[PDB]
């Protein structure tokens, strides 16, 4: 633990400390202030001598030649141990709930570790979400990572809280937890999260990482980060099987952004650092199993869509890294649609690798592109159907759009408080399939059970 | 105290070495003239001072002046009734003393009087152990405002002298004995304006406020702690609507701040303002109001800084138990002053050349409103409200500024000049405003009047919003085409519009409704439609209940302007609409 | 030539209607004294006729005085400021004139004093002798781009769409030098003039204009070519 009393600049965020030794790029400092304040920093750049450090909580305030630098000698880490679930921490995983404790086993970087390629294991069996359009039709597997896009206005913040309740994995006889990495969100927003988890006692397998709108930057930043390393503990050290949860993966980017404007960067495409994809990579490959090892880590980024467009750089980069997508709509979520998921544009890459007999049932996988196939046509049965209105209604194309009716507000539009088991969700799939006749039609051997 | 020299000039950006005693965001004198300057940067012992005016005439050997401390605010007794700039100098003083119609360079004038001799009530005593917050007296400082004077932030001890009397805000009124030895507390203290001033904690803002205007108070109210955006179309009544949540809102303060307006508009609102009558006394509005004004011309770090001065005000009342009201107009302006001071700076610009960190800057804002438990061992409750106005250019609302504002704030009363066109007042858009308060002020409301008022709210959006779809039936193609049920529920639309959403400010009775009143004026509307339905069903038709029900539906059309005292010619309607009803059923 | 800031609390509410004698500002768009009303156009179109026009017509419909007119022409071609100085001369218009004239191939730097001198000339006959003046300039699209110059000589980093960040409070210091203030018999009332670059509304000059402006007069293309005088 190094002290230094001697700051030679101070140019917006950033100070250059002098006559330094032995400090190391990226190693957290304390800036000591004249008045008694005590901001926390990070080694930006080390030369010769000199230090220039960023510091979080920003300059404002300090005289130079009576403030001091703790140099640390570790870079951002997280103190790990069993006693994370069921508690609250802030960004750089300080306590947040006046709770006890806790001394950690150890201390992790939180920019973790590269899996070798050889000693990652395939995704491999279901999550139940309760929710029957993830469930059923675009199904969750342990080691994904499946973001929901989403926008302005919509209730992604109330589908997070749901699965948060409803994920669990049936059977098993592994322990299975939840981290929830909440990202530049109000107070309002944080005591929602924090008051739901408790009022359903989801606190108690949960760890909870809460990051503030009004958070220095560099703690969103981290944010995430805190939360893989805490998930991989779990998982790896402890052979839990680990859900995250991330809200809301835009403000994580307008916070690289902001930091990037600072350390005088040169914007990439679109306004953001060209590294957004690769920062990006290096959250969501953190996602898997490892071969020998029981627990798993599973990923769902969420985030909300600017200008509602799909190729902006953040969903789109996104979308490269991750393996699928739930979309949720206005038009569906205006009709009190809930949860408001669009199907059609909703994908999971991995479902082939989490359904059927043994995993959820024989019928997964011919349901799920029956009712699909069945909501497409049941849709143009309408769009074009108010272009030629009900003045006469088609008898088969007409009982097409019923379905495409229902299916929104029965079997979709279940509820934001409704867990719905698997064995339910298909049970719904198929009582809402007979209205249509056998030739419109899974297989032969269908009226089998 | 050390006195830096400058060294070099490049508009607005002064150098001068010999300032080590200072501090990053300390405020400067600079020069002769002695102008406005804050320190950004600083290298050994010079540092880089933005100037806040002209630097014209500026040179090299020139003295600066640290004036020891970040941009902060006068606060103490004296600021209530105020006209400030964005960083308080106070306006009419500054007219008096320099006997002048313009803001002359490095003139530097206390924002409040320290000459008044004012009357301090000491209601602590002798011996009582104090930290920040507690209150030790109060001064009488409007006909309508209480000051409470509180120890401020840092002090903690033992009171060992204190008296009423006469004084100035610059006498010890009061010695605290603290482990450092004896501190002299005065009426007046200085707080950094970009610092939240600290509480206890913070709460869920859940009380509604009664605004008295029914369509924010039933369909999108804010409650005490909150906070609305607005646009600002030209033409739609935003002004008349401030100044009737001014005015009638229960909060004990309004803050109101001007960021960087025309002209000519900041002159309307100097001259309006101040004309607000204050309904339970009669005194002006400006007994318990402190404006902040700018125009565009003003020091671009006066409009930057013109929010946070505002707030930093509203907190400092929050501090005391009160509930206060910000209202900021335009924070688009406000934005734009950001913008600019982001282009000074040489910095990387974001989306549109506002700066990357708009939307902290932002949330920054937002989150230091709400309600909290204020710092004293009364643990005393407070609120501040920022109803915020954005003025996005064409309207467009899909801008930055707004974007952002609504990723923190919780209501949205969107004012619309098509509405204003059809005479239709107060202009919120019923069917694109919202308030994400409706659900928890349900059941507040529930709880309160004993009655299934959620239930009705929520019918009558859903009324409205049948009106939507209706509407476009009827357009293309057929007003006669509708079934009897339809044309009933586009008459309880209209009397939903015309009879309740539409309130004028200025007549003595609808200008505000009461809670009381709003739901008893509700009631009767949705009895109609419920008692024509019921006749509906049992076989009369629409056209003949239209024709019986003129009178009556008259009454309804009049509840607006039944007096407070009188709310039973309101509730004896529901009989009127019953007996009528029935009696058609034959 | 810098001037001093207005008290916003000195400023006094324009009060009193001008007629411009042109139907679509008057009856529309209503000029009033005191006010900051700008006309935005484009290369080609004739603001200069719209210019002359409303100098030759203002007036008020109290009993005065007349308005003074203090026109300031920036960085126009000789052909532009000889159509102005010989209507002036023609009607008459100049004895109740002040012209500051700065053409086109004249040094940037004087560019940029133009209006400042125009406006200081204002000020002193409505702030100092208690005339109303009426304050026309043309073209603050000129007055920008010379900014951008100088800026460019200064090492200065540019802003949006190339211009400076300091653009606005420049902008704004030279339109907020306008209106009426209490206890003074005087006002100034300013119509900034300005070419829309590729007739673009959302370009830095014409939307920050807008921002600082009481409202703003467009002329089209559509119009002009279809013969309409004035093109509004």
């Amino acid at each position: 633990i190094k002290e230094y009393r001697t700051i030679k600049e101070v140019v917006g965020p950033l100070m250059a400390v002098e006559k330094v030794s032995g400090v190391k790029y990226e190693e957290l400092i304390e800036v000591r202030m004249q008045n008694g304040e005590i901001r926390r920093g990070q080694v930006l750049e080390v030369q010769e001598d000199k230090a220039m450090v960023q510091i979080f909580e920003g300059t404002s305030g300090i005289n130079l030649k009576n403030s001091s630098v703790r140099f640390l000698g570790h870079p951002l880490q997280l103190g790990v141990s069993e006693d994370m679930i069921g508690r609250v921490f802030d960004g750089l995983g300080r306590p947040k709930d006046n709770g006890p404790e806790i001394l950690p086993e150890k201390y992790l970087d939180i920019n973790g570790e590269v899996i070798n390629p050889i000693a990652r294991d395939y995704p491999d069996e279901f999550i139940q979400t309760g929710i029957s359009a993830i469930d059923h039709l675009n199904t969750l597997v342990r080691g994904q990572k499946l973001p929901v896009f989403s926008g302005s206005g919509l209730p992604h913040k109330e589908l997070a809280a749901q699965i948060a309740r409803q994920a669990t994995v049936l059977d098993s006889s592994d322990d299975f937890a939840v981290v929830f990495a909440a990202i530049g969100i109000t107070f309002e927003e944080a005591e929602f999260f924090m008051e739901d988890f408790r009022q359903t006692g989801a606190i108690d397998r949960s760890v909870m990482f809460m990051n503030l709108a009004n958070d220095p930057a560099i703690e969103r930043i981290a944010t995430p980060r805190m939360a893989l390393t805490a998930a991989e503990y779990l998982a790896y050290e402890k052979g839990m099987h680990v859900l995250v949860i991330m809200t809301d993966m835009t403000n994580y980017a307008e916070a690289l952004r902001e930091i990037s404007a600072a350390r005088r960067e040169v914007p990439g495409r679109r306004g953001y650092p060209g590294y957004l994809y690769t920062n990006l990579a290096t959250l969501f490959e953190r996602a898997g199993r490892i071969r020998g090892l029981k627990g798993s880590v599973t990923q769902i980024p969420i985030l909300t869509m600017p200008e509602d467009d799909k190729t902006h750089p953040i969903p789109d980069l996104t979308g490269y890294i991750t393996e699928g997508q739930i979309i949720l709509t206005r038009e569906l979520y205006k009709s009190g649609i809930q949860p408001p998921i669009d199907v059609l544009p909703s994908l999971s890459r991995l479902k082939d690798k989490g359904t059927g007999a043994g995993k959820t049932r024989e019928d997964h996988a011919a349901t799920m592109n029956q009712l699909f196939a069945a909501y497409a046509q049941g849709k143009q049965a309408k769009e074009l159907a108010v272009v030629l209105g009900e003045s006469a209604l088609s008898d088969i194309d007409k009982i097409y759009a019923k379905f495409a009716e229902r299916f929104e507000n029965e079997y979709v539009n279940q509820g934001f408080y409704t867990n719905r088991t698997i064995t339910e969700t298909l049970d719904l799939g198929w009582e809402l399939l007979a209205m249509l006749p056998r030739t419109e039609l899974r297989i032969k051997d269908d009226l089998l059970d | 105290m050390q006195i830096g020299k400058i060294i070099k000039v490049s508009g607005p950006l002064v150098m001068a070495e010999n300032m080590s005693e200072a501090s990053i965001q300390d405020m400067c004198l600079v020069g002769d003239l002695g102008v406005i300057g804050e320190i950004i940067e600083m290298r050994q012992d010079v540092a880089s001072i933005q100037v806040y005016e002209e630097t014209s005439g500026i040179g090299p050997g020139e003295p600066v002046r640290s004036t020891g401390e970040a941009l902060s605010v006068e606060l103490g007794p004296g600021i209530i009734s105020q006209m400030f700039d964005g960083i308080q100098r106070p306006l009419d003083t500054f007219m008096e003393v320099t006997q002048s119609n313009f803001l002359g360079r490095g003139v530097q004038l206390p924002a409040l009087d320290h000459e008044k001799q004012w009357w301090f009530e000491a209601t602590i005593e002798e011996g009582t152990e104090v930290s920040a917050g507690d209150i030790i007296g109060y001064v009488d400082e409007t006909k309508i405002i209480q000051h409470k004077i509180m120890v401020p932030n840092g002090i903690k001890g033992t009171v060992q002298k204190i008296e009423s009397g006469s004084f100035t805000i610059d006498d010890p009124i009061c010695v605290i004995e603290t482990e450092q030895g004896l501190k002299e507390l005065t009426m007046m203290q200085k707080w950094p304006v970009r610092r939240g001033r600290p509480i206890k904690q913070k709460l869920n803002p859940d009380v509604p406020m009664i605004t008295g205007q029914r369509v924010i108070d039933t369909f999108f109210p804010v409650t005490k702690g909150g906070a609305a955006a607005v646009p600002g179309p030209f033409g739609a009544g935003k002004t008349v609507v401030q100044h009737q949540i001014a005015k009638w809102s229960d909060v004990d303060l309004v803050v109101y701040v001007g960021c960087g307006e025309r002209g000519n508009e900041m002159t309307d609102v100097v001259n309006e303002f101040p004309e607000l009558i204050d309904p339970n006394t009669g005194e002006s509005l400006m007994e318990r109001t402190v404006l902040i004004a700018n125009t565009s011309n003003m020091p671009v770090a006066a409009r930057e800084a013109s929010i946070y001065t505002g707030i930093t005000i509203a907190e400092y009342f929050r501090d005391m138990g009160y509930d206060v009201a910000i209202m900021a107009d335009s924070t688009s302006r406000w934005a734009e002053a950001l913008r600019e001071m982001s282009g000074r700076l040489e910095e990387m610009p974001g989306d549109e050349g506002y700066p990357a960190y708009l939307g902290s800057r932002l949330a920054e804002y937002y989150e230091r409103s709400g309600r909290v438990i204020a710092l004293g061992s009364d643990q005393r409750e407070g609120s501040i409200t920022a109803i915020s106005a954005v003025s996005p250019s064409g309207g467009d609302i899909s801008e930055p500024v707004t974007q952002n504002t609504l990723r923190v704030v919780k209501v949205f009363w969107g004012l619309d000049s098509s509405l204003a066109q059809k005479r239709h007042f107060p202009s919120i858009n019923w069917i694109q405003s919202y308030s994400l308060y409706s659900t928890e002020v349900g059941r507040y409301m529930d709880q309160i009047l004993q009655q299934d008022w959620s239930d009705m709210v929520t019918e009558g959006m859903r009324i409205l919003q049948e009106e939507e779809q209706l509407n476009e039936i009827v357009r293309l193609v057929g007003i006669d085409s509708l079934s009897d049920n339809d044309r009933l529920t586009l008459e309880v639309a209209k009397s939903i519009r015309e009879d309740y959403l539409q309130q004028n400010a200025f007549d003595d009775v609808d200008t505000f409704t009461s809670r009381e009143k709003q739901f008893n004026m509700l009631k009767v509307i949705l009895t109609f439609g419920k008692e024509a339905r019921k006749a509906l069903s049992l076989g009369a038709y629409f056209n003949e209940i239209m024709e019986g029900t003129v009178a009556v539906r008259e009454r309804i059309s009049r509840s607006k302007y039944i007096p407070e005292e009188e709310l039973a010619k309101i509730s004896s309607i529901n009989e009127e609409i019953k007996e009528t009803i029935q009696l058609i059923v034959s």
